[PDB]
């Protein structure tokens, strides 16, 4: 039975007139029943506008409450702040995949509120490390430079790294157009019968791009599996740290509580770390490293560590968290956290994008660690694994011959470093380089790969198998 | 191009008389549970859980 | 190319066309239904107002409003605003309050519940009170028009598992 | 009411100031200095005080005035300029024949004596009227004409009296607007709170490109009318060259200049050069000042009027904007307002996060730039409106690690950054063509494939040359050009050739000073088409240095390209571009033989 | 026109309540009405008097920073009497040609000046609109500074330099051949051909002291100087208002008596160490490198008192010598003078080693303005161009230098051994200058062209075509 009958409870909420001092983004109260740590408020300015706030510490009768959408305005006299009795709670239901939600909950589209399910707590819980089994098939992507030779497997949390002006944002739309396991690309039996979904999370994105992905998930189909948090750049900074939490306990229910799998995408965390660092500095703590607060490496992991497969429950939630390099250097706090807790790294290089290539991915560096759990007979070809093998081993190849190229002349080259002009040539202008809206399936992706690998003559292709080339190399 | 548009109209005509037939199930539901959910809403406005806060 | 520009347009307004229709389909859908909860919602606000004018009953109700607010406030002085056709009823049942106050909560008794004069607004107030501490400063709203709106987010998922019961979870 | 109870700089901490909200106006002093709350602790209130604080002593009376720091919008303010805290700089010369702006000077941000013709508009007498609604039409200048005057955004009602067709001062009753009882009595002028954006009906996307007239910021990284970008506001060129070409000729309706930071002896340098550049704008020859505010504000000038000197500026741009007007407001340095802002967090006390500025400095900047939209006005009628910020990040000793660059990156759409090897070259601009970007290239492909369809394809093979030839260069600066393929050669110097002809622009003389949207595009042509007819020449048997030496004539044609007077216009200047091209495929088609 | 306004006397208020002091502030209680900024004649036990200036008045304390140090003051017997108004130096135009204490005490035997006017130290911000771009160049003589960093009159500029470097040496030959490029007449009257300099050594060694007054006596400027001296043996808060004082004297020259005024600021690198310790001993937030976070406006005060006025035939050319610390332009200091100043001269160590004087640094010096004293009808022609030639070829060869130390000669095209020769002959024959050379701009510009004949005609491209060919072949 249902056991969600204790909702119909009413729950009268205290509305304190005792704001006694302002400061900053925090407004102090005094003479506080009880203040709950955090908990949300609606705090009432003079003219009777409503501006939603957060308990952000509490001294005896004193809550220290953290107030969104500014400051200005709150006086110290005609202020009313109400005390919601519980934390900040994100109402669930399994019809929410077709709206676009704003950063702190409400749907900022022309939908009405949704008719929750559940209210599940943002913050949900950490994922018992016994239920967890290892990321098994793959997730498809669609993009040719990311699904055949830098896979991503059903619970992997992948980044995908990036320049700060480079269109990883517009790489973002695209998996989530394009994604979908290789279940209905396997024609063996029927692929929808365990559905999949997607949980977009934009965080920091200027209009001039949140725009950009309400239209461009509206116009195509892919609104129906999407649930959009938008929040914008001007949004609150508070709603900017609050939406990868709620995006991630939106894909953990979709995940865990129905069936449905799920690759949530966490665009541009480098402004959630950016707002982090907002919310650190607001409690009045000392900046650690970098100007991060010294628990970047915690609140980084509370939200990646919330994916991956679960024994017992047939979902699984796969992380794209993608980041904005914030000067191009591994070294700096957010990639090297990402790094550090993810499981690998998808490279978007500004010297492909300076090329007019599209995606921008830049294959040598990135690797996917548990790749080769989703490549195999079962899921995708039999080939894959030695056809990525293959295809980095001659890229490498070519980008150093061609590194050679200005200093031992192209005529003295050996035929192989020849043959690997030609192919990294072809590999960045017809492999890598896919059309902004063009959805390859990992069966013709690695089809391509193929049609380009057979450059070589089959005893230059040493890393492939020969049990695999006797069948796949001809054809 | 014009079979597009001709199709586009067909379909939005037809996703009407497809949303149609959800929504009268939608309205068939609350005409049945309105005279139960709104006792039920009533009820627990008008009963109240007189309880001093714990931590008393 | 010159079939192939115009034609590819074809096919990809078709498609955003398509889903288009589709979104708003789906919107829709959810649309109705949430007007539906809404109406549900408005009969139940209008029952509300009808009930609190049965005084014979109400008077209970009232009474046990204003006790469980002074009791969450749990302050010993506190300010309760009524609209004007219960300041009698209020009066008469201070020393009922008082008392139920002093056992609902070990506290002592009440010291002194004070009628304000600022009326509630009787057009959209249909029943309750707003109590308040002696400086009027911390307030609880308990008006039956909040206590609904109050319930109608703290109880929509037991709404929907009324009315249409466990889908897919 | 109130009383000063503390003095340390611009920070004046007042008491018994209990009910004032924070920022808000609150005169100090007896010479009724102009200062806002930033910090209220029961009756006090931390009060940034906006002038020279000395002078300030306990007891000193603080009277609230109840309203957030405002902007005079309204007719009367197109030409002037403004101090930070929209000070008409002008009138105070004026008002007080002195040379120093005296401490607490009121003088009214819009001239009052002057009388503007104005017609009815639409609405009439018992017609319901909503915020934006446009309801007169003020004639400003020969270039502003019918600046469309409008209702405030916030207030509504049904109108009850408007004044007939007339002139009238600023503070004349036009407009008698009543809501629920009380009637709001509306004048020509309406003030608003520079901290909250002006709303709009509905945020477009920004399509049609910012003609700014360097060759490559218009074809390499173009900018979009409604946009946002990042001058590298270096001296000499960048900074200097697009400021003035974006005043002049980049079709913006309306501009405003606000200098936060900016050296004294700059806007010296601006106000005696706006007034004189009427040179070569359309219409009929009128200085561009009728169509443009400026927002001066020098360094010297106190803390928070830096910090609000970029308000002030982007909420007249606002209004501008709802107006229809393509303004583009060209925050210059606005790394002195992230300056402003680290020392004013300084004073106040909390506690910085990157290199000493405030954590809120990338929500800061969020705010200040998404204000930057192409938007439909709020009212009716339905008029589109687009301010695009234009704003300089001076680099300081650093290239990209000061946190304000990189907070700022995230958030321009358009960023052209800084080359320090091409300023120490002296090639001017010298903006840096591999770590720039505009996320802009794609949404303009709706305009390109209307007029110039195979735009976006050289601009790709234009950079596709350029980065290619940049890997090819720093190999051949270390091992040497003996090595290179003939391919590789004419990379290299198409390269050069390009990094020395199209991206470089003087900017200053009679030709190139503004490089048109055609002649850009030919040009790319012109180039691009050099180098396929260069490399297909070599995909054959022509060795390349015969073939340089043969065609020496063709590269100078090709390089002297830039000289073409964009002034003959487009019917003539394209045929000159078509001989060219022509002339150098049949050239090259001879050599290849 | 009558200042008869002053003829009142206000009864000044003698406290005995010093509080307590800690470093170079005192701080004192039971005030009535404190002022912000008006300053304090404080008696030691000893009799003798401090003058301090109020820092923050709050309540009924005012921290008082000390100038002349707070050593010898104590609490039991330091009496603090107010001075109701804020420090205003006795201003007249017969303080010209005398030396002046720090604190505007003249340590020349002459007696107190004898002041037509009390003018506040601080000023008073010039209204921009009343601003006038300062246009007329000056030929400062240097030809590493004229030709290349052309101060004009009105300009602020000043000379960054290292610790040890004569950066003295070169500011006394700046003093000793001012004069604009095409003055109003020959003559001495009329054509007021001589800056009356207002030198304000602040934190220098006698020594520099010793210099500059002999230098300004050989030269003949002692005449027309006021010399604010305040030495290392003098105390370290004096040398806040230092530089005001000498600005104000500056202001009431030029602005008000239509003198033409040059202010050299010695050692403004000690002006921001003494800044440091009062707002260290304040408990201030810290900037960058523990210096007060608001030092940009308290030096943007200092330096923002510069440049002509509409109206008056005045001018105020400044030439503050930094001793940048430690060698580095980022260092706060030269960072946050970089930003206000209009240019800088960059007097650099490297070359100095290598014996040049003066050893100027081309690429890191600018000048802001340097663009509009410039050209037709102010100086050659062709000084624009040739300045940006003469920058460009210095910056290729110093490249060039570089890849040869780290790649051997062979990989230097022929126009990097051009540039290196050239380099050689430019920091041999060009930078280089007598301490009495007076190079004029026109010869200063007869030697550029006769340096960049090295290069091929084909090769100077950054000069305009027209004045290659005019001024190139002219030999």
């Amino acid at each position: 039975k249902k056991a969600v009958e204790q909702g119909f409870n009413v729950k009268p909420r205290l509305n304190y007139n005792t704001v006694s001092g302002v400061n900053g983004p925090l407004v102090i109260l005094e003479k506080v029943k009880f203040p709950r740590y955090n908990e949300i408020v609606n705090l009432t300015l003079p003219d009777g506008t409503v501006r939603q706030g957060q308990v952000l510490e509490i001294r005896g009768d004193r809550a220290i409450v953290q107030v969104f959408e500014g400051t200005s305005g709150i006086d110290v006299k005609k202020t009313t702040v109400e005390f919601t009795g519980e934390s900040l709670r994100i109402p669930v239901s399994e019809d929410m995949l077709g709206r676009i939600f704003d950063g702190s909950g409400r749907p900022i589209d022309n939908g009405p509120k949704v008719f929750a399910e559940d209210y599940l707590d943002i913050n949900g819980s950490p994922i018992n490390p016994y239920a967890r089994i290892y990321p098994e098939e793959m997730i498809s992507t669609g993009v040719s430079a990311i699904d055949t030779m830098n896979s991503i497997a059903r619970g992997q949390k992948i980044p995908i790294f990036s320049a700060s002006g480079l269109p990883h944002n517009e790489i973002a739309a695209q998996i989530c157009r394009q994604a979908g396991l290789v279940r209905p690309t396997k024609d063996v039996h029927d692929g929808h019968e365990e559905n999949f979904s997607i949980v977009f999370a934009a965080m920091g994105v200027n209009l001039e791009t949140a725009r950009f992905f309400k239209q461009d998930f509206e116009e195509n189909g892919s609104l129906e599996r999407t649930s959009l948090f938008l929040n914008l750049a001007n949004d609150p900074t508070i709603e900017r740290i609050i939406t990868p939490r709620l995006a991630l306990t939106t894909a953990e229910y979709l995940a865990y509580q129905t069936e449905r799998h799920v690759l949530t995408i966490l665009t541009d965390m480098s402004s959630y770390a950016d707002a982090l660092r907002e919310v650190s500095a607001a409690r009045e703590e000392v900046p650690g490293r970098r100007g991060y607060p010294g628990y970047m490496y915690t609140d980084l992991s509370t939200i990646y560590e919330r994916a991956g497969r679960v024994e017992g429950r047939n979902g699984s939630i796969t992380q794209i968290p993608i980041l904005t390099m914030p000067n191009d250097d591994i070294t700096h706090p957010i990639p090297d956290l990402t790094g550090y807790i993810t499981e690998g790294q998808i490279f978007v290089d500004r010297q492909l994008h300076n090329k007019g290539i599209y995606p921008p991915i830049n294959v040598l560096p990135s690797l996917s660690r548990l790749m080769k759990s989703a490549i195999g007979e079962g899921m995708t070809r039999k080939d894959h694994g030695d056809v990525s093998n293959q295809l980095y081993a001659k890229y490498a190849i070519g980008k150093d011959a061609a590194a050679m190229k200005a200093v031992v002349g192209e005529e003295a080259l050996s035929i192989e470093d020849k043959l690997s002009l030609e192919f990294l040539e072809k590999f960045e202008k017809t492999f890598i380089t896919q059309g902004a809206y063009e959805d390859r399936t990992v069966f013709e992706s690695l089809d391509q790969a193929w049609s380009l690998l057979r450059i070589y003559p089959k005893e230059m292709l040493n890393r492939i198998s020969p049990k695999i080339l006797d069948e796949f190399y001809d054809r | 191009e014009q079979k597009n548009a001709g199709g586009v109209g067909e379909l939005e005509k037809k996703a009407e008389a497809g949303v149609q037939g959800e929504l009268a199930e939608i309205k068939k539901i609350a005409e049945k549970k309105k005279d139960d959910v709104v006792k039920i809403l009533i009820e627990t406005v008008i009963k109240p859980s007189a309880e001093v806060h714990i931590n008393a | 190319g010159n079939f192939k520009s115009k034609l590819k347009k074809a096919m990809l307004s078709q498609q955003i066309t398509k889903s288009t229709i589709a979104n708003k389909m789906r919107l829709k859908v959810l649309s109705a239904r949430e007007q539906s909860l809404d109406g549900i919602f408005e009969e139940t606000k209008e029952k509300l107002s009808g009930i609190a004018n049965n005084r014979d009953e109400y008077k209970p109700i009232l009474q046990s409003l204003i006790v469980e607010a002074l009791l969450k406030l749990l302050e010993p002085k506190a300010i309760v605003k009524a609209l004007e056709r219960d300041v009698d009823l209020i009066e008469s049942m201070k020393d009922d309050i008082m008392r139920e106050y002093g056992e609902k909560a070990q506290r002592a008794p009440l010291e002194e519940i004070v009628i304000s004069n600022d009326y509630l607004n009787k057009d959209l107030v249909s029943g309750g009170v707003v109590v308040s501490n002696a400086s009027d400063k911390i307030e609880i709203n308990n008006t039956l028009e909040e206590r609904l709106k109050l319930l109608s987010e703290e109880a929509l998922p037991a709404i929907r598992l009324e009315l249409y019961g466990p889908s897919k979870t | 009411y109130g009383a000063i109870y503390s003095v340390s700089g611009p920070v004046v901490i007042a008491e018994n100031m209990i009910g004032c909200a924070m920022y808000e106006l609150v005169k100090v002093g007896h010479d009724n200095l102009v200062g806002e709350v930033i910090r209220i602790d029961g009756d006090k209130a931390t009060i940034q005080v906006y002038e020279e604080t000395a002078g300030l002593t306990v007891g000193d009376p603080v009277l609230r005035t109840g309203k957030p720091l405002s902007v005079e919008l309204g007719p009367g303010l197109m030409e002037t300029i403004y101090d930070g805290i929209q000070r008409p700089l002008k009138a105070i010369k004026e008002e007080s024949q002195s040379i120093y702006i005296p401490r607490g000077i009121d003088t009214p941000a819009l001239d009052r004596t002057i009388k503007w013709q104005f017609t009815p508009g639409k609405f009439q007498v018992g017609d319901h009227i909503s915020g934006g609604d446009i309801y007169g039409s003020v004639f400003e200048n020969s270039l502003i004409s019918s600046h469309k005057i409008l209702l405030p955004p916030r207030s509504r009602g049904t109108i009850t009296w408007i004044a007939p067709a007339g002139e009238y001062t600023l503070d004349e009753k036009i407009l008698e607007v009543e809501f629920d009882g009380k009637k709001s009595d509306f004048t020509l002028y309406h003030t608003w709170p520079v901290r909250v954006p002006r709303p709009v009906t509905e945020k477009l996307s920004a399509d049609y490109p910012l003609l700014t007239g360097q060759r490559v910021l218009d074809a390499l990284f173009p900018c979009v009318q409604g946009g946002t970008t990042c001058i590298p506001g270096a001296f000499g060129c960048g900074k200097t060259v697009i400021s003035q070409s974006l005043s002049k000729y980049s079709n913006s309706d309306a501009i405003i200049y606000v200098g936060c930071g900016e050296r004294g002896n700059e806007m010296a340098e601006v106000l005696m050069e706006f007034p004189e550049l009427y040179t070569e704008m359309s219409g009929t020859k009128e200085p561009i000042m009728k169509r443009t505010t400026l927002v001066a504000n020098t360094s010297n000038m106190p803390v928070a009027a830096r910090e609000a000197s970029i308000y002030t500026g982007i909420t007249l741009a606002e209004y501008f904007r709802d107006q229809g007007k393509n303004v583009s407001m060209i925050a210059d340095s606005s790394s002195r307002w992230a300056e402003a802002l680290r020392e004013i967090s300084g004073r106040l006390g909390e506690m910085p996060a990157d290199q000493g500025f405030p954590a809120y400095l990338g929500a800061k900047l969020a705010s200040f730039y998404e204000r930057a939209g192409k938007a439909v006005a709020l009212g009716s009628p339905d008029r589109t409106g687009s301010v695009s910020i234009v704003a300089a990040v001076s680099p300081a000793g650093g290239d990209f690690s000061d946190p304000v660059t990189t907070a700022t990156l995230g958030i321009t759409q358009v960023f052209w950054g800084l080359d320090k090897k091409l300023a120490q070259r002296k090639h001017f601009p010298s903006i840096n063509t591999s770590v720039s970007y505009s996320k802009y290239t794609n949404v303009l492909n709706k305009f390109y494939d209307s007029n110039y369809p195979e735009f976006p394809v050289l601009r790709d093979r234009m950079k596709e040359i350029l980065s290619n030839a940049e890997e090819l260069e720093q190999v051949v600066q270390l091992v040497g050009k003996s090595a290179l393929s003939d391919s590789d050669k004419i990379t290299l110097d198409v390269a050069t050739l390009i990094k020395e002809d199209f991206l470089q622009q003087n900017g200053y003389s009679t030709y190139d000073a503004f490089c048109p949207i055609w002649k850009t595009f030919d040009m790319m042509r012109a180039f691009i088409s050099y180098h396929d007819e260069a490399q297909k020449a070599v995909a054959n048997g022509a060795n390349w240095s015969k073939l340089a030496d043969s065609t020496g004539d063709v590269k100078h044609a090709v390089s002297s390209s830039k000289f073409f007077e964009p002034s003959r216009g487009e019917k003539e200047v394209h045929g000159e571009f078509e001989k060219l091209l022509s002339t150098m495929q049949e050239r090259f088609a001879e050599s290849t033989d």
